[PDB]
């Protein structure tokens, strides 16, 4: 249930 | 400045239960 | 953290929660101890009984949260991991002695009202606060009930003295453990649970106002039981382990 974090991150 | 909180210590504002443990140092 | 309450908005910025990227899931909790500087338990991320090995590359940092699973726009920070230390003598295959790991982030983080690093207890501030009946605190995400919680959970709880906490299980306990909780006739209640692991247990100095982290949740047998207590990595006891790699490592 955890909300979409940016991908900017992701990366 | 480590341990020093910027919304509690910082303003010299306890927070709602950190009395429990100042009174747990007996 | 089962039983315990709400906790403030900034009540424990050194709060870290170690967020896995695919899929995205809290995997523990951690403390912020400088700007490039994390501690938490090596069980987070070195446990082969349950294949558990993550690197770098797998995990994100995320500094100054509240609420669980919301992303804090404007008021957390996520951090990516620049190199992973785990004690050269953590004991997964018995008892989970030196659970302890260090994890530097690869550019500093900004502090902010939200965000703000814990104290590490020097020798005397150990000396006079490691004592059983006085009471600690302990933080994080983990689950209420042997649910998750909307936002971070808070619970104080007393150290217990060392012959209650070996008496009370099979395991082999170290002199780099200490054990917290309430005795079953206490009344009161308490316990860290599935999800809080990694995280800090501290205790506000009666001397010169400041927070310091005593222990680092590390294990426990169910939740909250009665004649069982949480297991904490004795933070100062392991201490020369942290400035060795610290200062070596910058
Ligand atoms: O999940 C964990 C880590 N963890 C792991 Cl890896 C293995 N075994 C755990 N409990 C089972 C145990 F028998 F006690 C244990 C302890 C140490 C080594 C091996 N085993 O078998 C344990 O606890 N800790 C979270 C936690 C902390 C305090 C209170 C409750 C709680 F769940």
């Amino acid at each position: 249930d955890f909300e979409e974090i940016p991908e900017e991150y992701l990366q | 400045d480590c341990g020093l909180r910027p919304l509690f210590e910082k303003k010299s504002l306890e927070d709602k239960t950190e009395r429990e443990l100042l009174e747990s140092y007996i | 953290i089962v039983e315990g309450s709400d906790a403030e908005i900034g009540m424990s910025p050194w709060q870290v929660m170690l967020f896995r990227k695919s899929p995205q899931e809290l995997l523990c909790g951690a403390s912020l101890i400088s700007d490039r500087w994390v501690l938490t338990a090596a069980h987070c991320l070195l446990y082969p009984p349950w294949d558990k090995n993550f690197t770098e590359n797998d995990l994100l940092v995320r500094i100054g949260k509240h609420s669980r699973t919301r992303y804090e726009r404007n008021i957390e920070k996520i951090s990516m991991l620049e190199k992973i230390y785990i004690h050269p003598r953590y004991n997964w295959r018995e008892n989970l002695d030196r659970d302890i790991a260090l994890m530097k982030l690869k550019k500093p983080v900004a502090f902010s009202d939200y965000i703000h690093p814990v104290c590490l207890p020097d020798r005397e501030t150990a000396a006079s606060l490691l004592q059983a009946g006085y009471k600690g605190r302990v933080t994080g995400w983990g689950n209420l009930k042997e649910g998750q919680p909307s936002v971070l959970q808070v619970v104080n709880l007393p150290i217990v003295e060392r012959p209650v906490c070996k008496d009370s299980t099979r395991i082999r306990i170290t002199d780099n453990m200490f054990c917290a909780g309430y005795k079953p006739d206490e009344g009161k209640r308490g316990d860290a649970c599935e999800g809080d692991s990694g995280g800090p247990f501290v205790m506000k100095s009666p001397f010169n106002n400041r927070w310091y982290q005593m222990g680092i949740v590390s294990w426990g047998e169910g939740c909250d039981r009665d004649g069982k207590y949480g297991f904490y990595t004795h933070v100062f006891r392991l201490k020369k382990w942290i400035q060795k790699v610290i200062d070596q490592f910058g």
